[PDB]
C-alpha cells in the first residue's frame, strides 16, 4: 500500500518532471523497445524508428495518465477505471510487460532528475508504478 | 536441452501414450479460458465467451492439433530445439506478433493437462523433466524474436 | 477479484480434497523442489529426501492455511493477516516463488481430481491461488 | 551473451569511467532499501532500519565494492561468463542459499544507478547493451544451482 511518505515522495518527484512528462514518456518507451524487444509485439502498427512521431505522441498519453494517477493517488482504481477497462478488454498486454515499462521509467527518471532520485524516492516510485500496474491489470479475469 | 537419459526415456515413454488429437485441443482451450487475455490472438475463431464455447470450438480443437504435432516433432529433436523451431519462431514474431511470454503460459497449462490425463503416473520426477522440456520449447520459440 | 462462481468452484474443489489436504500439500512441495530447485534455497535446514517427515509435516501446515482461506473466502486479507506478517518480516520469500508453488498445487490437484478439475474450476483455482499469494505478499514494503 | 562489437565497445568505454567505490555502495544499498526483503541475507551487517542507515552502513559500502569488483572481472570475460562466475555461483547456492531471482533485482538496480550517475550519456542504446550484460551475469551466477 502506498504510505503517506510515498505519496509525498511521488508528488514531489513528479512535480519536477513537470512540463517534461511527455518527453520522458517517449524516452521510456524508446528504452523499453530497445532493451526488451519482445515488447514491440504490442506495437506492430507503429513506426518504431528513433524520434518517430507515433512514439512521441504515445509518450504524451502515457505521461498524462501517470499525472492523472499522481493527482489521484488516494483514489487510483477510480481515477483509472476507464484505462483499466481498456487494458483488460482490448489491449490485453501480458502482465509481465508492466514491470519492464516501469523499470524503463525509473531509468528515465534517474537520468533526468539526479538530485531528486534518492534511495527513499527510488523506493516510492517503484511501489507507485507497481500499484499503477496492479490497477491496470485488475480486471483481466 | 540438459536432459539426463533417465529424464529423456521417462519423457518419451509418457509421450507414447499421448493422444495428440485431444491433448492439443485441451491445452489450447484451457489457455484461452484460464488466461482469457490470450484470446486477442484468436478473434477469427468465433465464439469464445464461455468455457464450453471455447473447449468445444472446432477451430480451437483443430488448431490445438497443429500445435501439438509441432511439439511432438520437438520431442524427436531435443538436442536441437532452436533449429527445429527456427521458422515457427520467425512466424510467431514477424507475422503473428505474439509475446513470447504466452509460450510459457501454454507450457505450464500443458503440464497441468498431462497431470489431469495421467494421474499418479505424472510423478514429481516426471513432471520435473517435462518442465525442462516445455521451458526449452518456449526458449526456442522465442529465439528469433528481434 | 473472485466472483460468485469462482467462490463456488473453489469451495467445491477444496471440499473434495477434504482430508487429503495435508498429503496434497506435501506432494505440492515435493513437486516444487524437484521442478524448480531454486526454491530449495528457502529450506537449507530441511531434509528434502523423498518421504521426508519434515516435508510431510510442512505440507500439512500449508494445506491448513489454504483451508482457512477457503473457510473465509469473503474475508481473506483478515483471515490471513498473521500469516501475511510472518511472510513480510521473517520468511521474506521472493514473490516469484509464489507462482511456482501455485502451479505445483494445481498440478497436484489435477493429478488427483480428474472429474472436478474442469477448465472453469482450473481457472477459478488459479485465481484463488493468485489472490492468496497477493495477500501473503502485500506487506513486503 | 550475444553482444555486438559496438555494444561490446559501448559497455567497455562507459565502465572505464565508473567509480567502483561509489557505485558499488549505492547499488547494494539501494537494493536493500527498494526491495526490503533482500535484507534477509545481511542481518550481520548491522542497522538497516531506515534508508539513511542503510546507505551510511560501512559494511554495506565495503561489501558493495567487492561485488562490483567481481562484476568488473566479468566484463573482461564476456565470452565466458559461466566459467568466470562458477565458484561464485556455487558459493551463492551451497553456502549462502540466495534465491537467484535476487540477481535480477541487483542487476536492474545497478542499471538505474548507472543512469543516475551518467545522465545524458546513459542513452537508450547504451542501456540496452547493459541490460544484456546484467542478464548474462545473473544467468551465470545461477548456473550451478541444483
Ligand atoms: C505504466 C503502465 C501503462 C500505462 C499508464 C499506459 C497508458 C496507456 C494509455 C493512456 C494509452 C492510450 C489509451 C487511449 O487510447 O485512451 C495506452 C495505450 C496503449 N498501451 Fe499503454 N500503458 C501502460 C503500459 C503499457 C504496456 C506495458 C504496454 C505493452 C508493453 C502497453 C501497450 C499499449 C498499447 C499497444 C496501446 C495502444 C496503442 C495504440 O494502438 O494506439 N502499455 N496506454
Ligand atoms: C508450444 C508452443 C507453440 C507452438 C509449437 C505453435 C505452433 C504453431 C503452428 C504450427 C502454427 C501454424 C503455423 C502456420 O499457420 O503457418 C501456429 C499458428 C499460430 N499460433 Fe502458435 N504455437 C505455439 C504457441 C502459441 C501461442 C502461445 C500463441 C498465442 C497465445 C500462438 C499463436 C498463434 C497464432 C495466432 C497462429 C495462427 C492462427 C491462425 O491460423 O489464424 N501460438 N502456431
Ligand atoms: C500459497 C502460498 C503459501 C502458503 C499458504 C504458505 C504457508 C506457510 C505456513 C502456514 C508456514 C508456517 C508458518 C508458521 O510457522 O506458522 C509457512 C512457512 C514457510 N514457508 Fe510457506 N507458504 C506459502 C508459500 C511459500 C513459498 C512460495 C515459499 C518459498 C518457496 C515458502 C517457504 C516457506 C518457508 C521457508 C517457511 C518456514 C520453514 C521453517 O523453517 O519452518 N512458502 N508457509
Ligand atoms: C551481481 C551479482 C552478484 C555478485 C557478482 C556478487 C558477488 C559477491 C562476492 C564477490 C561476494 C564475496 C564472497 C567471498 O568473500 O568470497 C559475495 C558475497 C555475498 N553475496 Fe553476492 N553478489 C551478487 C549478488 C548477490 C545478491 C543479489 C545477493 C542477495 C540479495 C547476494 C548475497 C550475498 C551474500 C549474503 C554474501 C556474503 C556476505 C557476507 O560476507 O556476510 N549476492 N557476493
Amino acid at each position: 500500500v502506498l504510505s503517506p511518505a510515498d505519496k509525498t515522495n511521488v508528488k514531489a518527484a513528479w512535480g519536477k518532471v513537470g512540463a517534461h512528462a511527455g518527453e520522458y514518456g517517449a524516452e521510456a518507451l524508446e528504452r523499453m523497445f530497445l532493451s526488451f524487444p519482445t515488447t514491440k509485439t504490442y506495437f506492430p502498427h507503429f513506426d518504431l524508428s528513433h524520434g518517430s512521431a507515433q512514439v512521441k505522441g504515445h509518450g504524451k498519453k502515457v505521461a498524462d495518465a501517470l499525472t492523472n494517477a499522481v493527482a489521484h493517488v488516494d483514489d487510483m482504481p477510480n481515477a483509472l477505471s476507464a484505462l483499466s477497462d481498456l487494458h483488460a478488454h482490448k489491449l490485453r498486454v501480458d502482465p509481465v510487460n508492466f514491470k519492464l515499462l516501469s523499470h524503463c521509467l525509473l531509468v528515465t527518471l534517474a537520468a533526468h532528475l539526479p538530485a531528486e532520485f534518492t534511495p527513499a524516492v527510488h523506493a516510492s516510485l517503484d511501489k507507485f508504478l507497481a500499484s499503477v500496474s496492479t490497477v491496470l491489470t485488475s480486471k483481466y479475469r | 536441452v540438459h536432459l539426463t537419459p533417465e529424464e529423456k526415456s521417462a519423457v518419451t515413454a509418457l509421450w507414447g501414450k499421448v493422444n495428440v488429437d485431444e491433448v492439443g485441443g485441451e491445452a489450447l482451450g484451457r489457455l484461452l479460458v484460464v488466461y482469457p487475455w490470450t484470446q486477442r490472438f484468436f478473434e477469427s475463431f468465433g465464439d469464445l465467451s464461455t468455457p464450453d464455447a471455447v473447449m468445444g470450438n472446432p477451430k480451437v480443437k483443430a488448431h490445438g492439433k497443429k500445435v501439438l504435432g509441432a511439439f511432438s516433432d520437438g520431442l524427436a529433436h531435443l538436442d536441437n530445439l532452436k533449429g527445429t523451431f527456427a521458422t515457427l519462431s520467425e512466424l510467431h514474431c514477424d507475422k503473428l506478433h505474439v509475446d513470447p511470454e504466452n509460450f510459457r503460459l501454454l507450457g505450464n497449462v500443458l503440464v497441468c493437462v498431462l497431470a489431469h490425463h495421467f494421474g499418479k503416473e505424472f510423478t514429481p520426477p516426471v513432471q520435473a523433466a517435462y518442465q525442462k522440456v516445455v521451458a526449452g520449447v518456449a526458449n526456442a520459440l522465442a529465439h528469433k524474436y528481434h
